[PDB]
């Protein structure tokens, strides 16, 4: 059985795909060996081998998160000032990551405590390891030891599974045994497996700090032994959320571990539920999508989907203990994850449109110019409408006449739905505040957001257009009938009728990339200045508030000079200004970084490949005339590739600047 | 009958469970299953395991061909699969079962709108209910553009009341002089400078595309439509001095 | 029953029970059956909206109404009515009455269906013998139960509302 | 070669030869659009098959015919009937006064197999290269084709 | 620059800004004319077309 | 209109009559290869452009040449499916 897993094919590159076996004749085949690399689908041999490819290599790619989740606990255990922020997190900045002193790089550590020196680290870990008890270097330790235990199992089952598993295999091809082992047993028994862990671990640490005893006599009371504390110490009645832990800035524990006891007990009820219940409707869309394609589209729509509704509720649903205050921490949380919904987002439309082009479609597709052309209406309705409140308020505002443009002082577009939406939090009358730092106080809602939600709707729904119509059109079109036989991914069908570049589904990901990086920048800097002015911020023991921004989101956000002059200029002034400054060097030297890396993609995006092809055959004359002759002939990048190149260039560089433009703000106001 | 299928030990698939996959299994394929076909499966080991042959096998053999067979619960049932050869008839007949878009899926209406047109392989014959139902006919056919026995003039007249009477509205109000004294006589010259611009369009449109679906026979052609155009021109101009009089009157 | 048979199968508790107590549709013609499902279901149609319109006016959302009084109207809908200003009501008569118009005169129903105010019945088959379609006649109980039931409930809501506050 | 009948498509409403397809709005437009390309073909089985304007479609035992705007979609079909062995399939073009044009196996015989009677048409006798330059010949017949 | 118009008054470099805004725009404008090819646009100008 | 062209370096491929979506090209009969055929286009009113032709010409440069002409287009040339210019 195993006797077949030999190294032969290590030296033999390209082995997994047929169309490479001819040998690298030229530089093409290097791009596509890798660009072959995880396509299953097209390598060679039967379809038992493309389950085994895709079962075991999840399997690896799980082992590789634990083992940077192991690589996060032993930098929280061993080279982190985790102690002193349990000690006092109101005062020490979070720092698992120092930098060592070589070329200067010194001035990369910044005080974080009396004894620490290190990198303000803003992934939520410390916030985390206090809401999950963790105390004493040993319990890290643990969990670093456990994690690595986790990665080497996984990758031990990810080789084994490539020959466990046979050409009989089919246990990936169970569905229902999958949805409903999955539902019940995860999302029901390990949800009440997690508020058995905290109702028996944290509950009895996380009072024990909060009620002032840091100490927790050591391991005396901290080491569990303390029923005599009661699961529900501490709830003070009330409602979960309407009152916060007034010590850590946080929903009570006790409320999250009956949160997640009632969520487990739910989704087992669901899984018994699940026996007999609605069907015989989505029944179609049962038999037409048992593919890898379609479910791996729906699996990332799903999570990006949740990864953005997590993004939304980690700021102002504070969960966290002493984490609503960590400014930095509480940006980092939203914004990560809002790319990462854009980004997951994306990838569902793409496989959505490689199994159009592999599967067969449904119904929708035979009316895709209704569904494809009502959506292009709307663009056009929300973005002529939406973005040019901007251009309105702008223009008269430049003209001098303020009582005609949109705002609250002025013409008004008040928020009625969100105005009237006073459902969520319902919390009292006023605001929570921990140390000198503002908890949440509710977002008033006025014209200025009215427009930015019109906005994020507008990009949303652009961004779902060319994502729709990349699906919509992949097998045919009336401009080329036969784009069925072209493939998923190709350059064009050539310079005819007309011209027809980019029609490919690929290439609509490609626009569609681009689209959701403009549809959640706007997503980012909403949030950024919005918090800032509206919620975050110092407070005065009048009950008067001085917020971060000073209040400019209502007074300068309706026009788009005050999106440039009180957002990225002003609020850039701590990235601009930051050489020499020992924690925020790097983010000023990346914010650099990130604009040459976005310039540098415009020369894949605006180029084609024939005057690089040419500059190339005039640069191997030279050569050749020194009889230097690469037998790997050098070709220019294939079209497809240079648009994948300037793409991931441009979206990598506009994310960095953004990532330092905001890091290295909030690192300084805190 | 197929060699395969007969005798087959209960330990290697149940009968109830056999019997459902050679249901989902289509009949053809019954005597040579294809590749990763359960069927395939069953065929591959009830001739290697049976009464004549091997009875026994190791604990990891039958194990992972416990997990090769079906569990007796991903596999359709008789009413499934009925549900899915009618509703792919249905939709291969031109018939669609009709639907309507939710919060991110559709409702089944439970109802069959004919979907393709008279002509079949005509795109925008595709009969709907918002064009091609009764009421959306009747309503297409009855307006002032279509309606049956209306001259030319008072098609224009119609339009052009409608337009210059709602165009008063968005000038009269939040403009620039939406606060002035007047404020509304303002609004009335723009709405009849908006009524006269959309005019002059028309009168380009009827003078380089010439409609000839509104001249009576033997008229220069085009006629129709510039009549029509005038007449949109001259009821804009009374819509908008008529909604301007109810404004300053009430 | 004979006549009856046109709208058979489709009232009572069961969906099949003609239910009639008091022979109002004995000795009716055909045409008079049909006219009196077209009063059954625009009573029940309405019905159905008026509950709806009821409870998104009780529970406090009365928008337009608020910003039109510049006040927020009480939430007793039979109050309320009183409170909402002239110009708003006669608008509501005017537009009903433009539809009311417009789905009789200009766009009439069929005389068979003088119920298809959309007018399906050029588009629709409602004979065919499809399972995961033709289930037109369930959705018409659907329709009719649902409108039975809001009938009583609005009178109900306007009874008591006038009575027992 | 016999030129068909092939009737205008707003004229063979519910045809037999018409195979069963699911029928979207992919079809040739209608209001706008006179000018229609037919082709027919006679099959086996009924075999799925794909109709170039999205949709699929299952053939019939004898025989077939289909309407399309464009020759393009018409030929494209013919490929994927092709791939299923069935030959004998014509494309017609259809003018608006109904004049039938019989277009694609123009000889009776598929343009990649040889044909006695054909003529090179656009044939240069020489290499690529052996054009003359542009630049030569200005201002005369071949102003800017060279 | 930037402070030319505000919500504080205008200055004599409000048509100053008020260009840059303009040109800025009109700079991003034409990377889609650069980026975006014209297959993507043909389709949707089917699309339109049909509608 | 396009203008496809066929050059005496033809070897009878036969595969740019295949890989035309449009019916363009054509083989005839010749004598100037050991195939014994030539490609033709006789029917380049119908030549949408795809250059797919060029794409399967394995002769050393193109025997089969496709020189786009825009300012030409008729609606064949351009695939025109809503609209009828006829
Ligand atoms: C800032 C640059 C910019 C602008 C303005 C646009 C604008 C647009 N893009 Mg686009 N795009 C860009 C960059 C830009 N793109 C880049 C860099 C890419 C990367 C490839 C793309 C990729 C892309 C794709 C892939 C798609 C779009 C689409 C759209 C359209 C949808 C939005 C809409 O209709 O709003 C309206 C347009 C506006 C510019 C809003 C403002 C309008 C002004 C302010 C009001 C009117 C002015 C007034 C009348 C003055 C008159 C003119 C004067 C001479 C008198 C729109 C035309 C989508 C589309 O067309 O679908 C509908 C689509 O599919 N774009
Ligand atoms: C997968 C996630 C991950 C990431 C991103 C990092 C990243 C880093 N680790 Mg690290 N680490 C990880 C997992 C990870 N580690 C795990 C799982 C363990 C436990 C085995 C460690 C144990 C560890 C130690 C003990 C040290 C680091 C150090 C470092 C830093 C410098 C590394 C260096 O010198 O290059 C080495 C490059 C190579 C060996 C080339 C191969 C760098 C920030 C060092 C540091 O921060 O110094 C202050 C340091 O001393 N790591
Ligand atoms: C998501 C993770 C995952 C999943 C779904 C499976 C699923 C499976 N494994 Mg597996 N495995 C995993 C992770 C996983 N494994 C890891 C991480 C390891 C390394 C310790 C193994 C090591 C392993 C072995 C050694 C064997 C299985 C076997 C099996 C099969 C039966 C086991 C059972 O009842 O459960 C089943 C297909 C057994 C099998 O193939 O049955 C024939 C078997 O012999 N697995
Ligand atoms: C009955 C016990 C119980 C308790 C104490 C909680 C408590 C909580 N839930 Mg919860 N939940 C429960 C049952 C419960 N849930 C059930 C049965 C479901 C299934 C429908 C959910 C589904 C759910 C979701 C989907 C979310 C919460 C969230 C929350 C938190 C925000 C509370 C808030 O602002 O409410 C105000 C009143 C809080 C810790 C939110 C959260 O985690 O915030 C970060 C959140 O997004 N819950
Ligand atoms: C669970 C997630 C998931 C999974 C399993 C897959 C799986 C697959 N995708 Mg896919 N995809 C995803 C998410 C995912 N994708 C997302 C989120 C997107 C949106 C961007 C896409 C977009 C996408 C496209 C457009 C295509 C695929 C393709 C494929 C297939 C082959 C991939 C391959 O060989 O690439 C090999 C792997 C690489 C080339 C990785 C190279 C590294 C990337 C490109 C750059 C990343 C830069 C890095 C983040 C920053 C560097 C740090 C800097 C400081 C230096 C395979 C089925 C291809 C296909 O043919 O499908 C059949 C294809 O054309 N996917
Ligand atoms: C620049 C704006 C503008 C334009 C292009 C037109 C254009 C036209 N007007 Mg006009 N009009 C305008 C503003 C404008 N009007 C204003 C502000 C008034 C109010 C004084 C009128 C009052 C007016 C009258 C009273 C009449 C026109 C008529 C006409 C048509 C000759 C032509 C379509 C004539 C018309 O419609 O005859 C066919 C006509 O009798 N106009
Ligand atoms: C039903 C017909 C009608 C009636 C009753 C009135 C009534 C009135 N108009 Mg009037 N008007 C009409 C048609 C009518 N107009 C038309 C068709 C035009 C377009 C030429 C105008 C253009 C017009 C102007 C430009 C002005 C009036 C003004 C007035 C008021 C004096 C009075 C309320 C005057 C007024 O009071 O304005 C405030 C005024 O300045 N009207
Ligand atoms: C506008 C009122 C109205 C009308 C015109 C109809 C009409 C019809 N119903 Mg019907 N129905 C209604 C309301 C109405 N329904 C309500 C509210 C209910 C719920 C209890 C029902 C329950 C119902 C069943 C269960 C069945 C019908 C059936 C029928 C059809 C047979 C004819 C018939 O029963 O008498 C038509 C004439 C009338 C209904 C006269 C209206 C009532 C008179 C005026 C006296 C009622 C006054 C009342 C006592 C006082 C008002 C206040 C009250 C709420 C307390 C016919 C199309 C049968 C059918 O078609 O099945 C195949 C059938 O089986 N209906
Ligand atoms: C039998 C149908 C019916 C009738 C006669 C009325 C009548 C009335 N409604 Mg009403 N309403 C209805 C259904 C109905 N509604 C439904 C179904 C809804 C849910 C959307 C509402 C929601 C609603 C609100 C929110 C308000 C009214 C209000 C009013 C009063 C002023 C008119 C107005 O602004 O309406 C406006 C009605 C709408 C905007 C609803 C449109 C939905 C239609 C029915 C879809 C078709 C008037 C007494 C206003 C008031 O002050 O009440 C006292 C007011 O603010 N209605
Ligand atoms: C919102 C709504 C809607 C819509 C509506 C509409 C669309 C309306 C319109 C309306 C209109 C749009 C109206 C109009 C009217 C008009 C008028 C009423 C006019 C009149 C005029 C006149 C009367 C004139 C006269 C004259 C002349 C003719 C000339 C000379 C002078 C004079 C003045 C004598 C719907 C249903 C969708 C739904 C919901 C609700
Ligand atoms: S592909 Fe080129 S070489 Fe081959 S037959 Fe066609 S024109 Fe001649």
């Amino acid at each position: 059985i195993f006797r077949y897993i030999n190294t032969t094919l290590w030296a033999k590159a390209g082995h997994f795909n047929k169309a490479l076996s001819k040998g690298a004749k030229t530089t093409t085949w290097i791009w596509n060996l890798h660009d072959y690399a995880h396509d299953f689908d097209i390598q060679q041999r039967s379809t038992g081998l493309i389950a085994r490819k895709v079962f075991s290599s999840n399997l690896a790619h799980l082992s590789l998160v634990f083992f940077w989740i192991s690589g996060m606990h032993l930098h929280g255990a061993y080279l982190s000032n985790y102690d002193i922020w349990l000690k006092d997190p109101k005062s020490i900045t979070p720092s698992s990551h120092l930098a060592y002193s070589l070329i200067g790089q010194d001035i990369l550590n910044s005080y974080t405590s009396e004894y620490f020196s290190g990198i303000t680290i803003t992934s939520g870990f410390f916030q985390l390891y206090r809401s999950e008890g963790i105390i004493t270097q040993s319990q890290l330790k643990y969990a670093c030891a456990t994690s690595l235990i986790a990665t080497l199992i996984c990758l031990s089952g990810s080789y084994l599974h490539m020959q466990l598993m046979s050409k009989f295999t089919s246990f990936y091809k169970k569905f229902q045994s999958l949805s409903q082992d999955h539902l019940i047993i995860i999302f029901g028994s390990r949800s009440t497996s997690l508020s058995a862990h905290q109702i028996h671990k944290m509950l009895p640490a996380n009072p024990l700090l909060d009620s002032g005893i840091s100490k927790p006599s050591i391991l005396q009371v901290i080491s569990n032994s303390l029923s005599y504390t009661l699961a529900l110490f501490s709830t003070n009645l009330s409602s979960t959320g309407k009152l916060l832990n007034p010590s850590t800035r946080s929903v009570f524990l006790s409320q999250v571990a009956a949160h997640h006891k009632t969520t487990g007990v739910v989704f087992i009820t669901l899984g018994l539920i699940r026996f007999l219940t609605m069907y015989k409707s989505q029944f179609s869309i049962l038999t037409s999508y048992i593919d890898y394609h379609i479910v791996l589209s729906i699996n990332l729509a799903l999570i990006a989907s949740l990864s953005i509704i997590v993004a939304d509720h980690l700021t102002r649903t504070p969960i966290y203990p002493h984490k609503s205050t960590s400014y930095p921490t509480i940006l980092c949380l939203s914004i990560h994850h809002a790319w990462l919904s854009g980004f997951l987002i994306i990838g569902s439309g793409a496989h959505a449109s490689i199994f159009n082009l592999l599967g067969s479609p449904t119904s929708e597709i035979r009316h895709r110019d209704p569904i494809y052309s009502h959506l292009i209406w709307v663009c056009i309705a929300i973005g002529l409408h939406s973005f040019s409140l901007y251009c309105h308020n702008d223009t008269l505002e430049a003209l001098g006449r303020p009582e005609d443009i949109f705002h609250d002082n002025s013409i008004q577009l008040k928020a009625i739905f969100a105005k009237q939406s006073f459902l969520r939090a319902e919390l009292q009358p006023d605001i929570e505040m921990l140390d000198k730092k503002i908890i949440r106080i509710t977002q008033e809602l006025g014209t200025a957001d009215f427009i930015v939600h019109h906005i994020h709707a507008f990009t949303i729904h652009v961004t779902l257009l060319i994502l729709s119509k990349g699906v919509l059109y992949a097998r045919n079109s009336r401009f080329v009938s036969d784009k069925l036989e072209l493939g998923f991914t190709y350059p064009c069908d050539g310079p005819g009728r007309g011209g027809t570049c980019q029609i490919s589904p690929w290439d609509h990901l490609f626009s569609a990339v681009f689209w959701m990086y403009n549809c959640l920048n706007v997503v980012t800097f909403h949030y950024f200045w919005k918090m800032q002015s509206d919620v975050w911020g110092f407070v005065s023991i009048q009950k008067h508030i001085s917020h971060y921004s000073q209040g400019d989101f209502s007074v300068n956000s309706i026009t788009i000079n005050g999106w440039l002059r009180n957002l990225l200029w002003s609020e850039a002034s701590q990235v601009i200004q930051s050489y020499a400054l020992s924690s925020i060097c790097p983010y000023g030297f990346i914010f650099l970084i990130g604009h040459f890396i976005w310039a540098f993609s415009l020369m894949f995006l605006f180029s084609g490949r024939a005057y690089w092809q040419e500059l190339i055959e005039s640069i191997l004359w030279s050569h050749h005339k020194l009889k230097i002759i690469p037998h790997i002939q050098p070709r220019a990048l294939s079209i497809s590739q240079g648009r994948a190149v300037g793409f991931i260039h441009y979206t990598l560089g506009g994310i960095g600047s953004t990532w330092a433009f905001i890091i290295s703000r909030l690192l300084v106001l805190t | 009958k197929i060699a395969y299928l007969q005798d087959i030990p209960r330990t290697i698939v149940e009968k109830d469970a056999l019997e459902l996959i050679l249901k989902n299994t289509p009949k053809e394929q019954w005597e040579n299953p294809p590749e990763d076909s359960y069927l395939y499966t069953v065929k591959a080991f009830a001739e290697m395991y049976g009464p004549g042959k091997a009875t026994k096998m190791g604990w990891w053999d039958y194990y992972r061909l416990k997990m090769d067979m079906p569990d007796t619960t991903r596999l359709s049932s008789e009413r499934e699969l009925q549900e899915i050869e009618e509703y792919e008839k249905l939709m291969m007949s031109g018939k669609v079962p009709f639907a309507v878009p939710g919060p991110s899926g559709y409702f089944f209406t439970g109802f069959v709108t004919q979907w393709k047109g008279k002509e079949p392989f005509a795109g925008d014959q595709v009969i709907t209910l918002t064009e091609n139902g009764l009421f959306a006919k009747q309503f297409l056919s009855a307006l002032a553009f279509y309606r049956e026995g209306l001259k030319p003039w008072q098609r224009g007249l119609e339009i052009g009341m409608a337009h210059g009477y709602f165009l008063i509205g968005p000038f009269t109000s939040l403009g620039p002089l939406r606060n002035t004294p007047e404020a509304a006589t303002v609004g009335l010259l723009c709405g009849c400078a908006i009524v006269g611009i959309v005019s002059i369009g028309g009168l380009i449109f009827g003078s380089t595309i010439k409609p000839t679906r509104f001249d009576k026979d033997g008229d220069k052609p085009g006629a129709g439509f510039i009549e029509m155009i005038n007449w949109h021109a001259v009821g804009g101009l009374g819509g908008a001095g008529f909604a301007h009089a109810l404004i300053t009157v009430f | 029953r004979e006549a009856p048979k046109v709208l058979a199968g489709t009232g009572g508790p069961l969906p099949e029970s003609f239910w009639d107590p008091a022979g109002f549709t004995n000795n009716k013609t055909d045409e008079e059956l049909l006219f009196y499902r077209a009063a059954e279901l625009k009573h029940g149609r309405i019905a159905m909206a008026a509950v709806v319109g009821w409870f998104t006016n009780a529970s406090g959302f009365h928008y337009l109404g608020d910003l039109w009084l510049k006040k927020p109207a009480s939430d007793n809908p039979i109050e309320a009515f009183n409170q909402l200003s002239l110009l708003g009501v006669f608008q509501m008569v005017f537009f009903i009455g433009c539809l009311e118009w417009l789905t009789t005169v200009p766009c009439p129903p069929p005389k068979d269906a003088p119920w298809d105010v959309i007018g399906m019945s050029d588009v629709l088959e409602e004979d065919t013998d499809e399972n995961p379609m033709a289930e037109y006649k369930k959705i018409q109980m659907q329709e009719l139960n649902n409108s039975r039931l809001a009938m009583v409930a609005i009178i109900g809501l306007i009874v008591q509302a006038t009575t027992t506050g | 070669v016999v030129a068909e009948a092939i009737p205008r498509p707003e004229d063979l409403l519910d045809s037999p030869k018409f195979p069963m397809f699911e029928g979207s709005t992919g079809g040739y437009m209608s209001r706008s659009t006179r000018e229609r390309h037919a082709i027919t073909w006679t099959a086996k089985g009924q075999a799925k098959f794909e109709m170039p304007t999205g949709g699929f479609a299952i053939m019939n035992q004898g025989e077939n015919l289909c309407y399309f705007r464009k020759k393009e979609q018409c030929i494209a079909l013919g490929k994927q009937l092709r791939k299923m062995k069935i030959e004998n399939y014509k494309i017609y073009r259809l003018k608006k006064d109904g004049t039938v044009i019989f277009m694609h196996p123009a000889d009776g015989v598929f343009p990649e197999k040889v044909n006695k009677g054909r003529v090179q048409v656009n044939g240069r006798p020489f290499t690529i290269r052996g054009n003359p330059q542009q630049s030569e010949l200005k201002f005369t017949k071949y102003q800017g084709k060279g | 620059l930037i402070h030319g118009y505000s919500t504080l008054g205008a200055n004599d470099l409000s048509v100053q800004s008020w260009s840059f805004l303009l040109t800025h725009l009109a700079w991003a404008s034409g990377f889609m004319f650069l980026i975006s090819w014209r297959g993507y646009w043909q389709e949707l100008i089917d699309i339109i077309l049909y509608i | 209109s396009h203008a496809v062209k066929i050059y005496d370096t033809c070897i009878g491929c036969t595969l740019c009559v295949r890989a035309c979506p449009t019916d363009v090209l054509e083989m005839v009969p010749a004598s100037i290869n050991a195939a014994k055929q030539v490609a033709s286009s006789p029917r380049v009113e119908d030549c949408v452009g795809c250059k797919r032709c060029e794409t399967a010409c394995p002769t050393d440069f193109l025997s089969i040449r496709v020189y786009l002409q825009d300012n030409e287009e008729t609606q064949y040339s351009l695939g025109l499916d809503l609209v009828d210019w006829s």
